[PDB]
Protein backbone atom coordinates (compact mmCIF):
# COMPACT_ATOMS: atom_id res chain seq x y z
CA UNK A 1 0.00 0.00 0.00
CA UNK A 2 1.57 3.24 -1.24
CA UNK A 3 1.18 6.29 1.04
CA UNK A 4 3.75 8.84 2.40
CA UNK A 5 5.11 6.22 4.87
CA UNK A 6 5.74 3.50 2.16
CA UNK A 7 9.20 1.85 2.17
CA UNK A 8 10.64 0.46 -1.09
CA UNK A 9 10.94 -3.33 -0.60
CA UNK A 10 14.66 -3.61 -1.54
CA UNK A 11 17.63 -4.82 0.55
CA UNK A 12 17.31 -3.54 4.16
CA UNK A 13 20.18 -3.03 6.65
CA UNK A 14 19.92 -6.31 8.55
CA UNK A 15 22.50 -8.69 10.10
CA UNK A 16 24.48 -5.92 11.88
CA UNK A 17 25.76 -5.66 15.45
CA UNK A 18 23.08 -4.68 18.06
CA UNK A 19 23.80 -3.65 21.71
CA UNK B 1 46.14 4.90 9.05
CA UNK B 2 43.49 2.60 7.48
CA UNK B 3 42.86 0.63 10.70
CA UNK B 4 42.21 3.82 12.70
CA UNK B 5 39.52 4.97 10.24
CA UNK B 6 37.88 1.52 9.97
CA UNK B 7 37.69 1.25 13.81
CA UNK B 8 36.25 4.79 14.01
CA UNK B 9 33.61 3.79 11.44
CA UNK B 10 32.62 0.88 13.68
CA UNK B 11 32.36 3.20 16.73
CA UNK B 12 30.34 5.63 14.62
CA UNK B 13 28.03 2.72 13.63
CA UNK B 14 27.38 1.68 17.25
CA UNK B 15 26.72 5.38 18.07
CA UNK B 16 24.19 5.64 15.17
CA UNK B 17 26.24 8.52 13.77
CA UNK B 18 26.14 7.66 10.09
CA UNK B 19 27.53 10.94 8.65
CA UNK B 20 30.68 10.20 10.73
CA UNK B 21 30.64 6.58 9.64
CA UNK B 22 30.36 7.47 5.94
CA UNK B 23 33.13 10.09 6.20
CA UNK B 24 35.53 7.57 7.77
CA UNK B 25 34.79 4.90 5.16
CA UNK B 26 35.12 7.47 2.36
CA UNK B 27 38.67 8.24 3.54
CA UNK B 28 39.47 4.49 3.57
CA UNK B 29 38.22 4.08 -0.01
CA UNK B 30 40.21 7.17 -1.11
CA UNK B 31 43.48 5.49 -0.02
CA UNK B 32 43.20 3.38 -3.23
CA UNK B 33 43.36 -0.11 -1.65
CA UNK B 34 40.83 -2.89 -2.35
CA UNK B 35 38.40 -3.15 0.56
CA UNK B 36 37.74 -6.28 2.62
CA UNK B 37 34.28 -7.80 3.03
CA UNK B 38 34.05 -5.96 6.38
CA UNK B 39 35.09 -2.60 4.88
CA UNK B 40 32.72 -2.68 1.87
CA UNK B 41 29.78 -3.50 4.21
CA UNK B 42 30.73 -0.65 6.59
CA UNK B 43 30.82 1.70 3.59
CA UNK B 44 27.57 0.32 2.21
CA UNK B 45 25.74 0.49 5.57
CA UNK B 46 26.96 4.03 6.26
CA UNK B 47 25.84 5.55 2.97
CA UNK B 48 22.62 3.57 2.86
CA UNK B 49 21.63 5.13 6.21
CA UNK B 50 22.75 8.63 5.13
CA UNK B 51 20.88 8.54 1.78
CA UNK B 52 17.95 6.62 3.32
CA UNK B 53 16.99 9.40 5.70
CA UNK B 54 16.76 11.80 2.73
CA UNK B 55 14.67 9.35 0.69
CA UNK B 56 12.29 8.92 3.61
CA UNK B 57 11.90 12.66 4.26
CA UNK B 58 11.61 13.40 0.51
CA UNK B 59 8.63 11.01 0.29
CA UNK B 60 6.81 12.54 3.29
CA UNK B 61 7.35 16.11 2.01
CA UNK B 62 6.41 15.27 -1.60
CA UNK B 63 3.25 13.63 -0.21
CA UNK B 64 2.41 16.86 1.69
CA UNK B 65 2.84 18.74 -1.66
CA UNK B 66 -0.47 17.04 -2.67
CA UNK B 67 -4.83 22.30 -1.06
CA UNK B 68 -3.50 25.87 -0.61
CA UNK B 69 -1.07 28.05 -2.67
CA UNK B 70 1.66 29.55 -0.38
CA UNK B 71 1.83 26.42 1.85
CA UNK B 72 2.61 24.22 -1.19
CA UNK B 73 5.36 26.52 -2.55
CA UNK B 74 7.13 26.02 0.83
CA UNK B 75 6.85 22.22 0.69
CA UNK B 76 8.16 22.37 -2.91
CA UNK B 77 11.16 24.51 -1.88
CA UNK B 78 11.91 22.16 1.06
CA UNK B 79 11.65 19.07 -1.21
CA UNK B 80 14.25 20.82 -3.48
CA UNK B 81 16.56 21.31 -0.47
CA UNK B 82 16.25 17.60 0.37
CA UNK B 83 16.85 16.59 -3.28
CA UNK B 84 20.07 18.66 -3.46
CA UNK B 85 21.39 16.85 -0.35
CA UNK B 86 20.22 13.50 -1.75
CA UNK B 87 22.04 14.11 -5.06
CA UNK B 88 25.29 15.23 -3.36
CA UNK B 89 25.20 11.95 -1.39
CA UNK B 90 24.38 9.80 -4.42
CA UNK B 91 27.19 11.58 -6.35
CA UNK B 92 29.77 10.99 -3.57
CA UNK B 93 28.99 7.26 -3.67
CA UNK B 94 29.09 7.05 -7.46
CA UNK B 95 32.49 8.80 -7.65
CA UNK B 96 33.95 6.34 -5.14
CA UNK B 97 32.54 3.48 -7.20
CA UNK B 98 34.00 4.85 -10.46
CA UNK B 99 37.44 6.03 -9.26
CA UNK B 100 38.31 3.26 -6.70
CA UNK B 101 35.89 0.40 -5.95
CA UNK B 102 34.72 -1.02 -9.32
CA UNK B 103 38.17 -0.75 -11.01
CA UNK B 104 40.03 -2.57 -8.13
CA UNK B 105 37.60 -5.48 -7.50
CA UNK B 106 39.74 -8.59 -7.94
CA UNK B 107 36.83 -11.06 -7.51
CA UNK B 108 33.48 -11.54 -9.21
CA UNK B 109 31.76 -11.38 -5.81
CA UNK B 110 32.94 -7.84 -5.10
CA UNK B 111 32.49 -6.79 -8.75
CA UNK B 112 28.77 -7.71 -8.48
CA UNK B 113 28.51 -6.02 -5.09
CA UNK B 114 29.76 -2.70 -6.49
CA UNK B 115 27.79 -2.82 -9.75
CA UNK B 116 24.67 -3.40 -7.63
CA UNK B 117 25.57 -0.33 -5.50
CA UNK B 118 26.00 1.70 -8.74
CA UNK B 119 22.57 0.47 -9.82
CA UNK B 120 21.13 1.37 -6.39
CA UNK B 121 22.41 4.94 -6.22
CA UNK B 122 21.38 5.71 -9.86
CA UNK B 123 17.94 4.29 -8.96
CA UNK B 124 17.83 6.79 -6.04
CA UNK B 125 18.64 9.66 -8.45
CA UNK B 126 15.95 8.31 -10.80
CA UNK B 127 13.29 8.47 -8.02
CA UNK B 128 14.11 12.19 -7.79
CA UNK B 129 14.84 12.97 -11.50
CA UNK B 130 12.67 15.35 -13.58
CA UNK B 131 11.29 14.69 -17.08
CA UNK B 132 14.62 15.30 -18.88
CA UNK B 133 17.50 13.48 -17.16
CA UNK B 134 15.28 10.60 -15.88
CA UNK B 135 15.42 8.35 -19.01
CA UNK B 136 19.26 8.68 -19.13
CA UNK B 137 19.77 8.32 -15.34
CA UNK B 138 17.27 5.39 -15.39
CA UNK B 139 19.25 3.62 -18.09
CA UNK B 140 22.61 4.03 -16.25
CA UNK B 141 20.91 2.24 -13.32
CA UNK B 142 19.78 -0.50 -15.73
CA UNK B 143 23.24 -1.06 -17.29
CA UNK B 144 24.84 -1.29 -13.83
CA UNK B 145 22.32 -3.91 -12.71
CA UNK B 146 22.47 -5.79 -16.02
CA UNK B 147 26.26 -6.15 -15.93
CA UNK B 148 25.99 -7.23 -12.28
CA UNK B 149 23.24 -9.71 -13.18
CA UNK B 150 25.36 -11.20 -16.02
CA UNK B 151 28.53 -11.69 -13.88
CA UNK B 152 26.40 -12.98 -11.02
CA UNK B 153 24.70 -15.69 -13.10
CA UNK B 154 27.87 -17.36 -14.45
CA UNK B 155 30.23 -16.83 -11.47
CA UNK B 156 27.99 -17.21 -8.35
CA UNK B 157 25.66 -19.89 -7.05
CA UNK B 158 21.94 -19.04 -6.89
CA UNK B 159 21.93 -19.15 -3.04
CA UNK B 160 24.72 -16.53 -2.70
CA UNK B 161 23.25 -13.51 -0.85
CA UNK B 162 24.82 -10.95 -3.22
CA UNK B 163 23.16 -12.70 -6.19
CA UNK B 164 19.81 -12.89 -4.37
CA UNK B 165 20.27 -9.29 -3.16
CA UNK B 166 20.93 -8.05 -6.66
CA UNK B 167 17.80 -9.87 -7.82
CA UNK B 168 15.60 -8.25 -5.16
CA UNK B 169 16.84 -4.77 -6.03
CA UNK B 170 16.73 -5.33 -9.80
CA UNK B 171 13.16 -6.56 -9.41
CA UNK B 172 12.33 -3.38 -7.42
CA UNK B 173 13.95 -1.27 -10.19
CA UNK B 174 11.70 -2.87 -12.83
CA UNK B 175 8.57 -2.57 -10.65
CA UNK B 176 8.74 1.08 -9.54
CA UNK B 177 11.17 2.84 -11.92
CA UNK B 178 9.76 1.18 -15.11
CA UNK B 179 6.18 0.15 -14.13
CA UNK B 180 6.80 -3.49 -15.15
CA UNK B 181 4.99 -5.73 -12.59
CA UNK B 182 5.90 -8.48 -15.11
CA UNK B 183 9.70 -8.07 -15.38
CA UNK B 184 9.94 -7.58 -11.60
CA UNK B 185 7.92 -10.71 -10.81
CA UNK B 186 9.89 -12.64 -13.46
CA UNK B 187 13.33 -11.74 -11.99
CA UNK B 188 12.21 -12.37 -8.43
CA UNK B 189 10.41 -15.67 -9.10
CA UNK B 190 13.34 -17.18 -11.05
CA UNK B 191 15.88 -16.15 -8.37
CA UNK B 192 13.68 -17.68 -5.66
CA UNK B 193 13.11 -20.93 -7.64
CA UNK B 194 16.74 -21.20 -8.75
CA UNK B 195 17.83 -20.78 -5.10
CA UNK B 196 15.18 -23.26 -3.87
CA UNK B 197 16.43 -25.63 -6.60
CA UNK B 198 19.97 -25.72 -5.21
CA UNK B 199 19.19 -26.62 -1.61
CA UNK B 200 21.36 -29.80 -1.66
CA UNK B 201 23.47 -19.10 5.06
CA UNK B 202 20.97 -17.20 7.24
CA UNK B 203 21.21 -14.13 4.95
CA UNK B 204 20.28 -16.17 1.85
CA UNK B 205 17.06 -17.55 3.34
CA UNK B 206 16.03 -14.07 4.53
CA UNK B 207 16.51 -12.50 1.06
CA UNK B 208 14.53 -15.46 -0.34
CA UNK B 209 11.66 -14.48 2.00
CA UNK B 210 11.96 -10.84 0.87
CA UNK B 211 11.86 -11.91 -2.79
CA UNK B 212 8.67 -13.94 -2.27
CA UNK B 213 7.08 -11.16 -0.13
CA UNK B 214 7.45 -8.88 -3.19
CA UNK B 215 5.78 -11.49 -5.45
CA UNK B 216 2.98 -12.03 -2.88
CA UNK B 217 2.44 -8.26 -2.65
CA UNK B 218 2.46 -7.57 -6.41
CA UNK B 219 -0.05 -10.31 -7.39
CA UNK C 1 7.01 35.56 8.99
CA UNK C 2 6.58 34.09 12.55
CA UNK C 3 3.73 32.00 11.12
CA UNK C 4 5.90 30.79 8.19
CA UNK C 5 8.73 29.61 10.50
CA UNK C 6 6.17 27.63 12.56
CA UNK C 7 4.82 26.00 9.35
CA UNK C 8 8.43 25.20 8.36
CA UNK C 9 9.01 23.63 11.80
CA UNK C 10 5.88 21.46 11.29
CA UNK C 11 7.22 20.26 7.91
CA UNK C 12 10.55 19.41 9.45
CA UNK C 13 8.73 17.40 12.15
CA UNK C 14 6.89 15.37 9.50
CA UNK C 15 10.19 14.99 7.62
CA UNK C 16 11.89 13.84 10.90
CA UNK C 17 14.58 16.48 10.32
CA UNK C 18 15.04 17.72 13.86
CA UNK C 19 18.02 20.11 13.50
CA UNK C 20 15.94 22.02 10.92
CA UNK C 21 12.92 21.90 13.23
CA UNK C 22 15.04 23.20 16.11
CA UNK C 23 16.57 25.96 13.94
CA UNK C 24 13.08 27.15 12.98
CA UNK C 25 11.63 27.11 16.51
CA UNK C 26 14.75 28.82 17.89
CA UNK C 27 14.05 31.67 15.44
CA UNK C 28 10.42 31.85 16.55
CA UNK C 29 11.50 32.06 20.21
CA UNK C 30 14.04 34.80 19.31
CA UNK C 31 11.27 37.09 17.99
CA UNK C 32 10.41 37.62 21.68
CA UNK C 33 6.62 37.06 21.74
CA UNK C 34 5.10 34.49 24.11
CA UNK C 35 4.81 31.03 22.48
CA UNK C 36 1.41 29.41 22.00
CA UNK C 37 0.87 25.89 23.39
CA UNK C 38 1.54 24.47 19.88
CA UNK C 39 4.77 26.47 19.40
CA UNK C 40 5.86 25.43 22.90
CA UNK C 41 5.36 21.75 22.05
CA UNK C 42 7.19 22.08 18.71
CA UNK C 43 10.13 23.74 20.45
CA UNK C 44 10.41 21.01 23.10
CA UNK C 45 9.93 18.12 20.64
CA UNK C 46 12.58 19.58 18.33
CA UNK C 47 15.33 19.93 20.94
CA UNK C 48 14.45 16.67 22.72
CA UNK C 49 15.17 14.75 19.51
CA UNK C 50 18.36 16.78 18.91
CA UNK C 51 19.68 16.41 22.47
CA UNK C 52 18.37 12.83 22.74
CA UNK C 53 20.38 11.53 19.81
CA UNK C 54 23.62 12.81 21.43
CA UNK C 55 22.66 11.35 24.82
CA UNK C 56 22.10 7.83 23.47
CA UNK C 57 25.20 8.19 21.33
CA UNK C 58 27.19 9.36 24.39
CA UNK C 59 26.00 6.41 26.49
CA UNK C 60 26.95 3.81 23.88
CA UNK C 61 30.45 5.29 23.40
CA UNK C 62 30.89 5.65 27.21
CA UNK C 63 30.08 1.89 27.60
CA UNK C 64 32.76 1.06 25.06
CA UNK C 65 35.40 3.27 26.73
CA UNK C 66 35.12 1.20 29.93
CA UNK C 67 35.21 -2.25 28.27
CA UNK C 68 38.09 -1.07 25.95
CA UNK C 69 44.56 -0.36 25.65
CA UNK C 70 45.18 2.85 23.61
CA UNK C 71 42.10 1.92 21.55
CA UNK C 72 40.18 3.28 24.60
CA UNK C 73 41.85 6.64 23.85
CA UNK C 74 39.92 6.82 20.55
CA UNK C 75 36.62 6.14 22.32
CA UNK C 76 37.44 8.93 24.82
CA UNK C 77 38.27 11.45 22.06
CA UNK C 78 34.98 10.53 20.32
CA UNK C 79 33.04 10.80 23.61
CA UNK C 80 34.50 14.29 24.12
CA UNK C 81 33.43 15.19 20.52
CA UNK C 82 29.86 14.06 21.30
CA UNK C 83 29.89 15.98 24.63
CA UNK C 84 30.76 19.31 23.00
CA UNK C 85 27.80 18.89 20.63
CA UNK C 86 25.60 17.91 23.59
CA UNK C 87 26.75 20.89 25.72
CA UNK C 88 26.24 23.36 22.88
CA UNK C 89 22.68 22.03 22.36
CA UNK C 90 21.94 22.31 26.10
CA UNK C 91 23.48 25.81 26.29
CA UNK C 92 21.30 26.93 23.35
CA UNK C 93 18.10 25.73 25.03
CA UNK C 94 19.15 27.23 28.37
CA UNK C 95 19.81 30.68 26.77
CA UNK C 96 16.37 30.63 25.14
CA UNK C 97 14.86 29.74 28.53
CA UNK C 98 16.56 32.64 30.37
CA UNK C 99 16.50 35.38 27.71
CA UNK C 100 12.91 34.74 26.46
CA UNK C 101 10.72 31.86 27.61
CA UNK C 102 10.80 31.99 31.43
CA UNK C 103 10.47 35.83 31.69
CA UNK C 104 7.53 36.07 29.22
CA UNK C 105 5.64 33.07 30.70
CA UNK C 106 2.33 34.63 31.78
CA UNK C 107 0.54 31.51 33.14
CA UNK C 108 1.60 28.99 35.80
CA UNK C 109 1.34 26.26 33.16
CA UNK C 110 3.95 27.95 30.94
CA UNK C 111 6.23 28.77 33.87
CA UNK C 112 6.24 25.20 35.29
CA UNK C 113 6.78 23.81 31.76
CA UNK C 114 9.77 26.06 31.01
CA UNK C 115 11.28 25.62 34.52
CA UNK C 116 10.84 21.86 34.14
CA UNK C 117 12.62 22.19 30.77
CA UNK C 118 15.39 24.21 32.47
CA UNK C 119 15.69 21.37 35.02
CA UNK C 120 15.85 18.78 32.23
CA UNK C 121 18.62 20.49 30.27
CA UNK C 122 20.88 21.15 33.32
CA UNK C 123 20.23 17.48 34.19
CA UNK C 124 21.63 16.58 30.70
CA UNK C 125 24.75 18.71 31.33
CA UNK C 126 25.12 17.05 34.74
CA UNK C 127 25.01 13.50 33.31
CA UNK C 128 28.12 14.48 31.32
CA UNK C 129 29.97 16.98 33.58
CA UNK C 130 33.35 16.54 35.30
CA UNK C 131 33.56 16.67 39.13
CA UNK C 132 34.55 20.38 39.29
CA UNK C 133 31.41 21.81 37.61
CA UNK C 134 29.12 18.85 38.30
CA UNK C 135 27.79 19.85 41.77
CA UNK C 136 27.31 23.47 40.56
CA UNK C 137 25.32 22.32 37.51
CA UNK C 138 23.42 19.75 39.65
CA UNK C 139 22.45 22.74 41.84
CA UNK C 140 20.95 24.76 38.95
CA UNK C 141 18.94 21.70 37.85
CA UNK C 142 17.61 21.07 41.37
CA UNK C 143 16.66 24.71 41.77
CA UNK C 144 14.77 24.96 38.49
CA UNK C 145 12.90 21.73 39.23
CA UNK C 146 12.16 22.84 42.81
CA UNK C 147 10.77 26.21 41.75
CA UNK C 148 8.56 24.39 39.20
CA UNK C 149 7.43 21.92 41.85
CA UNK C 150 6.32 24.70 44.23
CA UNK C 151 4.40 26.62 41.56
CA UNK C 152 2.60 23.46 40.33
CA UNK C 153 1.58 22.46 43.90
CA UNK C 154 -0.09 25.88 44.52
CA UNK C 155 -1.52 26.48 41.02
CA UNK C 156 -2.31 23.20 39.17
CA UNK C 157 -4.42 20.07 39.64
CA UNK C 158 -2.58 16.80 40.63
CA UNK C 159 -3.84 15.26 37.33
CA UNK C 160 -2.36 18.04 35.12
CA UNK C 161 0.12 16.23 32.81
CA UNK C 162 2.67 19.05 33.17
CA UNK C 163 2.59 18.61 36.99
CA UNK C 164 2.85 14.82 36.67
CA UNK C 165 5.61 15.16 34.06
CA UNK C 166 7.61 17.41 36.37
CA UNK C 167 7.11 14.83 39.08
CA UNK C 168 8.32 12.03 36.80
CA UNK C 169 11.45 13.91 35.70
CA UNK C 170 12.22 15.23 39.21
CA UNK C 171 12.09 11.63 40.53
CA UNK C 172 14.57 10.69 37.78
CA UNK C 173 16.88 13.56 38.82
CA UNK C 174 16.87 12.21 42.36
CA UNK C 175 17.49 8.61 41.27
CA UNK C 176 20.10 9.13 38.56
CA UNK C 177 21.92 12.41 39.46
CA UNK C 178 21.81 12.42 43.27
CA UNK C 179 21.93 8.82 44.46
CA UNK C 180 18.73 8.75 46.53
CA UNK C 181 16.34 5.94 45.51
CA UNK C 182 13.95 6.62 48.42
CA UNK C 183 13.81 10.42 47.87
CA UNK C 184 13.02 9.65 44.21
CA UNK C 185 10.48 6.99 45.19
CA UNK C 186 8.63 9.33 47.61
CA UNK C 187 8.17 12.15 45.07
CA UNK C 188 6.86 9.71 42.44
CA UNK C 189 4.58 7.89 44.89
CA UNK C 190 2.91 11.04 46.28
CA UNK C 191 2.48 12.52 42.78
CA UNK C 192 0.85 9.25 41.71
CA UNK C 193 -1.32 8.90 44.88
CA UNK C 194 -2.38 12.56 44.70
CA UNK C 195 -3.46 11.97 41.08
CA UNK C 196 -5.44 8.83 42.03
CA UNK C 197 -7.15 10.89 44.80
CA UNK C 198 -8.42 13.52 42.31
CA UNK C 199 -10.05 10.86 40.13
CA UNK C 200 -12.45 9.69 42.95
CA UNK C 201 -10.71 15.52 30.45
CA UNK C 202 -7.27 14.14 29.34
CA UNK C 203 -5.61 10.73 28.54
CA UNK C 204 -1.98 11.93 28.62
CA UNK C 205 -2.24 12.17 32.46
CA UNK C 206 -2.97 8.46 32.99
CA UNK C 207 -0.08 7.57 30.68
CA UNK C 208 2.31 9.62 32.88
CA UNK C 209 0.84 7.99 36.00
CA UNK C 210 1.66 4.57 34.48
CA UNK C 211 5.25 5.77 33.95
CA UNK C 212 5.46 7.03 37.55
CA UNK C 213 4.41 3.61 38.89
CA UNK C 214 6.78 1.77 36.47
CA UNK C 215 9.65 3.76 38.03
CA UNK C 216 8.51 2.80 41.55
CA UNK C 217 8.26 -0.92 40.72
CA UNK C 218 11.75 -0.80 39.11
CA UNK C 219 13.60 1.30 41.70
CA UNK C 220 12.57 -0.84 44.70
CA UNK C 221 12.54 -4.64 44.19
CA UNK D 1 19.74 1.88 28.74
CA UNK D 2 16.83 4.37 28.80
CA UNK D 3 16.35 7.08 31.46
CA UNK D 4 12.68 6.57 32.48
CA UNK D 5 11.65 10.26 31.98
CA UNK D 6 8.85 11.97 30.02
CA UNK D 7 8.61 10.53 26.46
CA UNK D 8 7.76 12.58 23.35
CA UNK D 9 4.07 12.41 22.51
O1 LIG E 1 -3.52 5.13 -5.54
P1 LIG E 1 -2.70 5.13 -4.30
O2 LIG E 1 -2.94 3.92 -3.46
O3 LIG E 1 -3.06 6.38 -3.34
O4 LIG E 1 -1.11 5.20 -4.57
C1 LIG E 1 -0.62 5.94 -5.66
C2 LIG E 1 -0.31 7.28 -5.46
C3 LIG E 1 0.18 8.02 -6.56
C4 LIG E 1 0.35 7.39 -7.78
O5 LIG E 1 0.85 8.13 -8.86
P2 LIG E 1 2.37 7.92 -9.35
O6 LIG E 1 2.33 6.74 -10.35
O7 LIG E 1 2.71 9.17 -10.21
O8 LIG E 1 3.32 7.70 -8.24
C5 LIG E 1 0.05 6.05 -7.97
C6 LIG E 1 -0.45 5.31 -6.88
C7 LIG E 1 -0.68 3.90 -7.39
C8 LIG E 1 -1.13 4.24 -8.84
C9 LIG E 1 0.13 5.11 -9.16
C10 LIG E 1 1.18 4.11 -8.77
C11 LIG E 1 2.45 3.82 -9.27
C12 LIG E 1 3.23 2.82 -8.71
C13 LIG E 1 2.73 2.09 -7.63
C14 LIG E 1 1.47 2.37 -7.14
C15 LIG E 1 0.69 3.37 -7.70
C16 LIG E 1 3.79 1.08 -7.24
C17 LIG E 1 4.36 0.78 -8.67
C18 LIG E 1 4.61 2.29 -9.02
C19 LIG E 1 5.40 2.67 -7.79
C20 LIG E 1 6.44 3.56 -7.63
C21 LIG E 1 7.01 3.72 -6.36
C22 LIG E 1 6.50 2.98 -5.27
C23 LIG E 1 5.45 2.09 -5.47
C24 LIG E 1 4.91 1.95 -6.73
C25 LIG E 1 0.42 9.43 -6.03
C26 LIG E 1 -0.78 9.53 -5.05
C27 LIG E 1 -0.39 8.24 -4.28
C28 LIG E 1 1.06 8.58 -3.96
C29 LIG E 1 1.88 8.32 -2.87
C30 LIG E 1 3.19 8.77 -2.84
C31 LIG E 1 3.69 9.51 -3.92
C32 LIG E 1 2.86 9.77 -5.00
C33 LIG E 1 1.54 9.32 -5.03
C34 LIG E 1 5.12 9.86 -3.59
C35 LIG E 1 4.97 10.07 -2.04
C36 LIG E 1 4.32 8.65 -1.83
C37 LIG E 1 5.37 7.81 -2.51
C38 LIG E 1 5.85 6.55 -2.23
C39 LIG E 1 6.85 6.01 -3.04
C40 LIG E 1 7.35 6.75 -4.13
C41 LIG E 1 6.84 8.03 -4.39
C42 LIG E 1 5.86 8.54 -3.57
O1 LIG F 1 4.84 6.47 -14.57
P1 LIG F 1 3.99 7.07 -15.64
O2 LIG F 1 5.02 7.49 -16.81
O3 LIG F 1 3.21 8.23 -15.14
O4 LIG F 1 3.07 5.89 -16.23
C1 LIG F 1 1.68 5.94 -16.08
C2 LIG F 1 0.89 6.22 -17.19
C3 LIG F 1 -0.51 6.28 -17.03
C4 LIG F 1 -1.06 6.03 -15.77
O5 LIG F 1 -2.45 6.08 -15.62
P2 LIG F 1 -3.33 4.74 -15.81
O6 LIG F 1 -3.32 4.05 -14.43
O7 LIG F 1 -4.78 5.23 -16.01
O8 LIG F 1 -2.85 3.87 -16.90
C5 LIG F 1 -0.26 5.74 -14.67
C6 LIG F 1 1.13 5.70 -14.82
C7 LIG F 1 1.71 5.36 -13.46
C8 LIG F 1 0.69 6.14 -12.58
C9 LIG F 1 -0.57 5.45 -13.21
C10 LIG F 1 -0.13 4.02 -13.00
C11 LIG F 1 -0.82 2.85 -12.69
C12 LIG F 1 -0.15 1.64 -12.54
C13 LIG F 1 1.23 1.60 -12.69
C14 LIG F 1 1.92 2.76 -13.00
C15 LIG F 1 1.25 3.97 -13.14
C16 LIG F 1 1.67 0.17 -12.47
C17 LIG F 1 0.62 -0.23 -11.37
C18 LIG F 1 -0.62 0.24 -12.22
C19 LIG F 1 -0.32 -0.52 -13.49
C20 LIG F 1 -1.16 -1.12 -14.41
C21 LIG F 1 -0.60 -1.77 -15.51
C22 LIG F 1 0.80 -1.82 -15.67
C23 LIG F 1 1.63 -1.21 -14.72
C24 LIG F 1 1.05 -0.57 -13.64
C25 LIG F 1 -1.08 6.61 -18.40
C26 LIG F 1 0.04 7.56 -18.90
C27 LIG F 1 1.17 6.54 -18.65
C28 LIG F 1 0.60 5.36 -19.43
C29 LIG F 1 1.17 4.36 -20.21
C30 LIG F 1 0.38 3.40 -20.82
C31 LIG F 1 -1.00 3.45 -20.67
C32 LIG F 1 -1.57 4.45 -19.90
C33 LIG F 1 -0.78 5.42 -19.28
C34 LIG F 1 -1.58 2.28 -21.46
C35 LIG F 1 -0.56 2.29 -22.66
C36 LIG F 1 0.69 2.20 -21.71
C37 LIG F 1 0.28 1.00 -20.90
C38 LIG F 1 1.02 -0.03 -20.36
C39 LIG F 1 0.36 -1.04 -19.64
C40 LIG F 1 -1.04 -0.99 -19.49
C41 LIG F 1 -1.76 0.07 -20.05
C42 LIG F 1 -1.08 1.04 -20.75
O1 LIG G 1 26.04 -2.90 38.07
P1 LIG G 1 25.85 -2.71 36.61
O2 LIG G 1 24.72 -3.58 36.08
O3 LIG G 1 27.16 -3.15 35.77
O4 LIG G 1 25.51 -1.20 36.19
C1 LIG G 1 26.29 -0.14 36.66
C2 LIG G 1 27.34 0.33 35.88
C3 LIG G 1 28.13 1.39 36.36
C4 LIG G 1 27.83 1.94 37.60
O5 LIG G 1 28.61 3.00 38.08
P2 LIG G 1 28.09 4.52 37.93
O6 LIG G 1 26.73 4.73 38.49
O7 LIG G 1 29.17 5.40 38.62
O8 LIG G 1 28.19 4.85 36.43
C5 LIG G 1 26.78 1.48 38.38
C6 LIG G 1 26.00 0.41 37.91
C7 LIG G 1 24.95 0.13 38.97
C8 LIG G 1 25.81 0.44 40.23
C9 LIG G 1 26.24 1.87 39.75
C10 LIG G 1 24.86 2.41 39.44
C11 LIG G 1 24.30 3.68 39.56
C12 LIG G 1 22.98 3.91 39.21
C13 LIG G 1 22.20 2.85 38.74
C14 LIG G 1 22.76 1.59 38.63
C15 LIG G 1 24.09 1.36 38.98
C16 LIG G 1 20.83 3.40 38.44
C17 LIG G 1 20.74 4.46 39.60
C18 LIG G 1 22.11 5.14 39.22
C19 LIG G 1 21.84 5.38 37.75
C20 LIG G 1 22.23 6.41 36.92
C21 LIG G 1 21.83 6.38 35.58
C22 LIG G 1 21.05 5.32 35.10
C23 LIG G 1 20.67 4.29 35.97
C24 LIG G 1 21.07 4.34 37.29
C25 LIG G 1 29.17 1.66 35.29
C26 LIG G 1 29.41 0.21 34.80
C27 LIG G 1 27.90 -0.06 34.52
C28 LIG G 1 27.62 1.14 33.62
C29 LIG G 1 26.80 1.33 32.52
C30 LIG G 1 26.74 2.57 31.88
C31 LIG G 1 27.52 3.62 32.35
C32 LIG G 1 28.34 3.42 33.46
C33 LIG G 1 28.40 2.19 34.09
C34 LIG G 1 27.24 4.81 31.46
C35 LIG G 1 27.07 4.05 30.10
C36 LIG G 1 25.97 3.09 30.68
C37 LIG G 1 25.03 4.13 31.25
C38 LIG G 1 23.65 4.16 31.34
C39 LIG G 1 23.04 5.28 31.91
C40 LIG G 1 23.82 6.34 32.39
C41 LIG G 1 25.22 6.28 32.29
C42 LIG G 1 25.80 5.17 31.71
O1 LIG H 1 28.61 7.78 42.02
P1 LIG H 1 29.35 8.14 43.27
O2 LIG H 1 29.04 9.72 43.49
O3 LIG H 1 30.80 7.88 43.14
O4 LIG H 1 28.65 7.36 44.50
C1 LIG H 1 29.03 6.04 44.78
C2 LIG H 1 29.88 5.80 45.86
C3 LIG H 1 30.27 4.47 46.14
C4 LIG H 1 29.77 3.44 45.34
O5 LIG H 1 30.14 2.13 45.63
P2 LIG H 1 29.31 1.25 46.71
O6 LIG H 1 28.45 0.28 45.87
O7 LIG H 1 30.37 0.37 47.41
O8 LIG H 1 28.52 2.08 47.65
C5 LIG H 1 28.90 3.69 44.28
C6 LIG H 1 28.53 5.01 43.99
C7 LIG H 1 27.61 4.95 42.79
C8 LIG H 1 28.28 3.76 42.04
C9 LIG H 1 28.22 2.79 43.26
C10 LIG H 1 26.75 2.93 43.55
C11 LIG H 1 25.79 2.03 44.01
C12 LIG H 1 24.47 2.43 44.18
C13 LIG H 1 24.10 3.74 43.90
C14 LIG H 1 25.06 4.63 43.44
C15 LIG H 1 26.38 4.23 43.26
C16 LIG H 1 22.62 3.87 44.18
C17 LIG H 1 22.17 2.43 43.74
C18 LIG H 1 23.23 1.70 44.66
C19 LIG H 1 22.90 2.39 45.96
C20 LIG H 1 22.93 1.92 47.26
C21 LIG H 1 22.57 2.79 48.30
C22 LIG H 1 22.20 4.12 48.01
C23 LIG H 1 22.19 4.56 46.68
C24 LIG H 1 22.54 3.68 45.68
C25 LIG H 1 31.19 4.55 47.34
C26 LIG H 1 31.91 5.88 47.01
C27 LIG H 1 30.59 6.68 46.88
C28 LIG H 1 29.96 6.33 48.21
C29 LIG H 1 29.17 7.03 49.11
C30 LIG H 1 28.74 6.43 50.29
C31 LIG H 1 29.11 5.12 50.58
C32 LIG H 1 29.91 4.43 49.68
C33 LIG H 1 30.34 5.02 48.50
C34 LIG H 1 28.50 4.77 51.92
C35 LIG H 1 28.63 6.17 52.62
C36 LIG H 1 27.88 6.91 51.45
C37 LIG H 1 26.64 6.06 51.40
C38 LIG H 1 25.32 6.39 51.14
C39 LIG H 1 24.35 5.38 51.17
C40 LIG H 1 24.73 4.06 51.46
C41 LIG H 1 26.07 3.76 51.72
C42 LIG H 1 27.00 4.77 51.68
Amino acid sequence: SRSGLYRSPSMPENLNRPR
Amino acid sequence: DKNELVQKAKLAEQAERYDDMAACMKSVTEQGAELSNEERNLLSVAYKNVVGARRSSWRVVSSIEQGAEKKQQMAREYREKIETELRDICNDVLSLLEKFLIPNASQAESKVFYLKMKGDYYRYLAEVAAGDDKKGIVDQSQQAYQEAFEISKKEMQPTHPIRLGLALNFSVFYYEILNSPEKACSLAKTAFDEAIAELDYKDSTLIMQLLRDNLTLWT
